RNA sequence: GCCCUGCAGCAGGGGCCAAGGGUGGGGGUGUUCACCCAUUAAAGGGGAACGUGAGCUGGGUUUAGACCGUCGUGAGACAGGU
RNA sequence: AGCCGAGGGAACUCGGCAAAUUGGCCCCGUAACUUCGGGAGAAGGGGUGCCUGCGGGUGUGUAACCCGCAGGUCGCAGUGAC
RNA sequence: GAGCCUGGGCUCCGUGAGGGGGGAGAAGUCGUAACAAGGUAGCCGUAGGGGAACCUACGGCUCGAUC
RNA sequence: AGUGGCGAAGGCGCCCGGCUGGAACGGGUCCGACGGUGAGGGACGAAGGCCAGGGGAGCGAACCGGAUUAGAUACCCGGGUAG
RNA sequence: AUUCCGGUUGAUCCUGCCGGAGGCCACUGCUAUGGGGGUCCGACUAAGCCAUGCGAGUCAUGGGGCGCGCGCGCGCACCGGCGGACGGCUCAGUAACACGUCGGUAACCUACCCUCGGGAGGGGGAUAACCCCGGGAAACUGGGGCUAAUCCCCCAUAGGCCUGAGGUACUGGAAGGUCCUCAGGCCGAAAGGGGCAUGCCCGCCCGAGGAUGGGCCGGCGGCCGAUUAGGUAGUUGGUGGGGUAACGGCCCACCAAGCCGAAGAUCGGUACGGGCCAUGAGAGUGGGAGCCCGGAGAUGGACACUGAGACACGGGUCCAGGCCCUACGGGGCGCAGCAGGCGCGAAACCUCCGCAAUGCGGGCAACCGCGACGGGGGGACCCCCAGUGCCGUGGCAGCCACGGCUUUUCCGGAGUGUAAAAAGCUCCGGGAAUAAGGGCUGGGCAAGGCCGGUGGCAGCCGCCGCGGUAAUACCGGCGGCCCGAGUGGUGGCCGCUAUUAUUGGGCCUAAAGCGUCCGUAGCCGGGCCCGUAAGUCCCUGGCGAAAUCCCACGGCUCAACCGUGGGGCUUGCUGG
């Protein structure tokens, strides 16, 4: 699914782990519904601005849902303005 | 409904990372100079089809079952895997190494036309080998029993010359 | 339009939804209400499904009356006792099974004049 | 939704009784109506182009047919959609060739070569009898054709007998009756192209058809439908098979 | 119709002459008043026995009937409500 | 004390005061809620005259009373006034 | 016989002053009902009572210990 | 008075008399497969609670007091309405 | 391969769910050398919207005119005939005799085609083109004069239909169905046209049959819901009629009270059906877009003309809805046909060449046309076969170097091929030159106890769990493992799962025996004899399209593919 970014946020990891997982709120262009999605990588959140368009897929978990120590996040970011987060995080390509 | 698409003629393994199987297949690949595991798997699949046919036909009643028994035995004879006085239980004693013996690359190495399996492969692919008069460029052709003694260098081919240097080197082994 | 093709209820009482438009070959036409005429008799010629013909009789004056082999052509007076409807003897409407008065007595109609184009009858005793 | 009759035939939907490569092209020739049924006949162009080989393309075949060089039961035929069927005689005089159309044991149509003396006769099975105006008798035959006979000679003809005729002129000779020692050839069914001698006939009630029991050369007995049993002789084939 | 201005114009603010003409329609409330709505050049205010019941109306103004609350032993009361 | 009133339709008034609207019979159809008895004629919709002919119930009955159908025809309007 | 108008019958959807429960959450308070005879043995059903875990009565179970 | 007995279960204990339901044993008695289970459906069904009419000794939810207790809306004690 | 591995405890055996490991379909990240074959490429979201141009014609052997040429020919529009009802596209609606299979119509229609048997007589008329005037912005359209036919009309005769009375020739399982005779009536043919030549070819009308293509009927079979229980009023049937091509409440008048249903009616939800497909050891579970058969639709919804056939996919009339031209008086169009653009959305190609092959229509034919079809172009659609070097020596433990060989692929050419091209194939010249990545590396699970960095923050993580300053688990370097022109990520179906259990599970304490009894339907039912043959078993006849599945042989270098044969499939139906 395609969406637009509204706000960057952070979520607390469940105990006994301790960390702030970076995330972003996304409004879906299909129906206007708002969901939360995770940004994987070290520094991925530095490459995402507001009002950017983003591609959303599943995070990969039991029964098509949540994963690991993340509470209540079901989705994951793949693309930013038609560019791969993996390549952005490494440093090959540049965000347009 | 739906129409049928073309399907693969090989089957992959059930578990990918089992050590005994990996060792066996590594040995085979290395020794017969295969490029991938697809080839080994497709020869394994040939053998498995023969075996399944024999299992189905064994202790069955009717006219078509008899016809198909005789067809299967004739085909294995013609391919060079069983003799003529062979019974249907002898099909269940075959191994993949027989099917690997029956391919061009192996036969060209075993006759002495090449020093090695990889050299045999290159000869075939570059077009230096003839079977029953016809150039064949596929190193997995599965030579038939009555084509084996007709395998030679192609008529128009450097190695046809009794004095080619690489052919001298090749013959020096024998 | 007179469709004449299929019922919209099942024998159980359930509703049927027609899953297609009406086809031209299903249709019918209006009845000829053959009446006893006064001066002239009228016929219509009708073109039918395979390029074929029918003849509708619209006003009748004469009749062919039969009495044991022999036939006579005569004139139609009053219609008496059409058992297919009460209003038809009053409106002087002729159909098969109607009883008629002729110069030579009472006769029962044996033909279908909206399909055949003639009025044939058998004399009563 | 179709609003009228078909004018096209897809090659995968063509009859089984044809020798035809079903996957090579999309379309096949659709047969025009005529002497036989679609399940017992093939167009002329397939004979001229595929079965014999005197042409490679349909234009060449059509030129051959329009020049007037193929005869069927002794009559010139120029339509490439004309259907040829069982017992028909195909003749080419520029070559001297003469064939009879028959079925295989699989159920397919083949050409059996014959001589010029036998290319003058054709048998017909009588399928029905009618009275027509003038108190005359019409015989309705197996290829859909019709022949007239008189009252006085009406009892000599019945609805599973066979009549041998000179074909272009249609003169009768050698009526053959359905009997219990008659020699029979089978035209349809599982036992197509088997032959032998009638042994027995059984009838059934309420519209179900009649069955015939036959004895072949080797002595094997078998069964088929009376309407599938084609009489060709009294004890020996009047024609070659 | 004129004067001054922290009066560029369009406008504003403050003052002088001037009472000849205009100053209306609706919503809730018994209301005058006040509040609100849409228009309007603007929708000024006062006096005449708070102009006008031998002109109309009678919604309000606790006569006689009745209910609630509160006060009072009680009969009863309330510049309280209905 | 009574009759009519173009275009608007409660802007009147404390308040639709007063006036208007509906209206008889037959057929269809009928909400919430309910102490299951009702609500209910709920609401809402169609039809209705004259003449010509056919039929039914009870009856001994072209005696008498009651119940249906079809057709033709006139009018702005047929419980045409009451 | 479209389409317009009108009174109808189901379904889905979108909002509402104020009210009601549930689920998660390094970490706010009041007590300590349950596990030992858990400090009055525990539990079922019904009814009444109480800031809250809870208490009491009638009838039942042992999935209850000691002499 | 029981590790006892009867009853489909719930549940049933002073004596005597009357009316009635079911089971076991014994049986060269009668009928001659009439049987098993049973959706839906019906009948019975501890205590407690409700309606109407009576009755009310003892016990005793609620409630009212006295002690204990950091606190006691509980356990203990004395009374007592429904039941 | 008829399979197991990790996870609840301080340790153990169980129950039970989550996860791993395999296959197919769709989207996507990174990366990519070649040839061949195939039924792949806006189905999921919008059966949403547009511009330009194409997709259906043909006949001088039907007729008149005009022009260009030389009484012969070539062309232009016109009248006339046949076709335009096929092909192609899509799956909105539909739970239905729509579909499948077996049967039936003795209750029906059918232009083009085949066979047989018979016919072509006598008379009339008009009008398009053309000429003289025009009207209107266009779309379109008026008047006057003239003229042909296979155009149109009339008369007759053949012929057709209805009814009544007789006879008994035919078929069939079964007849007033056909035939013969009589009678009373209604309707009512035809182009003796064209070509050749001194009889033949192409056509016209009537009759009998067949074929082809359809209409109608029946028996059997195929989803979910009871937090949908009563439904039906021309409704069920009868008598008599109308209408239809034809049977029939299809419609009408009259008479009755029937029809469906707890073995699930009615109502609602969802959906085109099948042949087939995916998966699995199988039993089974799930799907049904692309190829074939059938059905339905052409902005939504209705109604008609012409014709053998339409209520018409490139035609007509109206209402709604939208869009466009306009001199403002009025006119025109719906892209679910091909190519192209927009939008919607995670998500889908050239405004290309040709009628040479297969077929269709027209034509005596010769031939004409066809966005069907064929051919190429674009695209990590599916499948097959290959490449990215080989040999020897020295050195290490796959690499560097040395010396050689080859040319599938690369570059450049000549022929063949092709409708024309292109690719492919044969040959020639040069030259190791031109061509590897993706994921993983604590355990499940193959592979490092090696370096630098960071430091319960940053980050990893299908599940178990790592990281808190000595990190085999984060980031990176170096090594190594798996697969390999591919390899990873997300979602769906199958399997895993004996977690739906017929094969084949469980209910004292783990989820689970109604509180107990009586009994309705249904399911299960003791022993012997006689009969029957419905179930059941064997044998034989007629059906269950082709494609798709298995086997062998043969043709493309083998193969994929195609062909020839033998079996199977269609869950079954029917005569003996």
């Amino acid at each position: 699914a395609r969406g637009i970014v509204l706000e960057k946020i952070a979520v607390e990891a469940k105990q006994p782990n301790s960390a702030m997982r970076k995330a972003v709120r996304v409004q879906l262009i299909k129906n206007g519904k708002v969901v939360t999605a995770f940004t994987p990588g070290d520094g991925a959140i530095n490459h995402i601005d507001e009002h950017d368009e983003v591609i959303i897929e599943g995070i990969g978990g039991p029964k098509g849902g949540s994963m690991g120590d993340i509470p209540g996040i079901r989705y994951k970011v793949v693309k930013v303005n038609r560019v791969s987060l993996k390549e952005l995080v490494k440093g090959r390509k540049e965000k347009p | 409904g739906d129409p049928k698409r073309q399907r693969k003629k090989y089957e992959t393994p059930s578990h990918p990372w089992i050590k005994e199987r990996l060792d066996r297949e590594r040995v085979l690949k290395r020794n017969y100079a295969l490029k991938n595991k697809k080839e080994l798997w497709r020869h394994e699949t040939q053998l498995k089809e023969f075996r399944r046919r024999a299992r189905r036909l064994l202790a069955a009643r009717g006219k078509q079952a008899e016809i198909e028994r005789q067809q299967l035995l004739q085909r294995l004879y013609r391919l060079g895997l069983l003799p003529a006085d062979a019974v249907l239980d002898d099909v269940l004693s075959l191994t993949v190494e027989d099917v690997l013996e029956r391919r061009l690359q192996t036969i060209v190495y075993r006759k002495g036309l090449a020093r090695t399996m990889k050299q045999a492969r290159q000869l075939i692919v570059h077009g230096h080998i003839e079977v029953n008069g016809q150039v064949i460029r596929s190193p997995g052709y599965l030579v038939l029993r009555e084509e084996e003694d007709t395998i030679t260098y192609a008529k128009g081919s450097p190695f046809a010359k009794e004095g080619h240097p690489e052919r001298m080197v090749i013959e020096q082994a024998k | 339009a007179i469709w004449q093709g299929r019922s919209l209820k099942k024998p159980s009482g359930g509703r049927i939804i027609l899953a297609r438009k009406k086809r031209k070959r299903e249709l019918g036409r209006e009845p000829a209400n053959t009446k006893v005429g006064e001066d002239r008799e009228k016929r219509k010629i009708i073109r039918t499904y395979g390029g074929n013909r029918k003849v509708r009789l619209v006003e009748a004056l004469y009749a062919n009356v039969f009495e044991g082999g022999k036939g006579k052509k005569v004139k139609i007076l009053n219609v008496v006792e059409n058992p297919a409807n009460r209003q038809y003897a009053r409106r002087n409407i002729i159909t098969k099974g109607a009883i008629i008065e002729t110069e030579i007595g009472k006769a029962i109609v044996t033909s279908r004049p909206g399909q055949d184009g003639v009025v044939n009858a058998v004399l009563i005793k | 939704a179709r609003k009228g009759p078909k004018r096209h035939l897809k090659r995968l939907a063509a009859p089984t009784s044809w020798y035809i490569h079903r996957k090579a092209y999309k379309w096949a020739v659709r047969p025009s109506p005529g002497p036989h049924s679609m399940k017992t006949s093939i167009p002329l162009i397939y004979i001229v182009r595929d079965y014999l080989g005197y042409a490679k393309t349909a234009r060449e075949a059509r030129k051959i047919l329009n020049e007037g060089k193929i005869l069927v039961d002794g009559r010139v035929r120029k339509d490439y959609k004309f259907p040829v069927g069982i017992m028909d005689v195909v003749s080419i005089p520029e070559t001297g060739e003469h064939y009879r159309v028959l079925p295989n044991r699989i159920g397919k149509l083949i050409l059996h070569p014959i001589s010029e003396e036998e290319a003058k006769l054709k048998p017909f099975r009588i399928n029905n009898k009618r009275m027509v105006k003038g108190a005359k008798v019409q015989l309705n035959l197996h290829d859909g054709s019709n022949h007239l006979v008189s009252l006085a000679e009406k009892d000599a003809y019945k609805t599973s007998y066979t009549v041998i005729m000179q074909v272009p002129e249609r003169q009768i000779v050698k009526v053959l009756p359905f009997e219990v020692g008659a020699y029979v050839f089978v035209t349809q069914g599982k036992n197509v192209a088997r032959k032998g001698k009638i042994v027995e006939v059984r009838q059934f009630p309420m519209g179900w058809p009649d069955v015939v029991t036959i004895e072949d050369e080797n002595g094997e007995l078998f069964d088929t439908l009376k309407e599938y049993a084609f009489v060709i002789g009294k004890d020996k084939p009047e024609i070659s098979l």
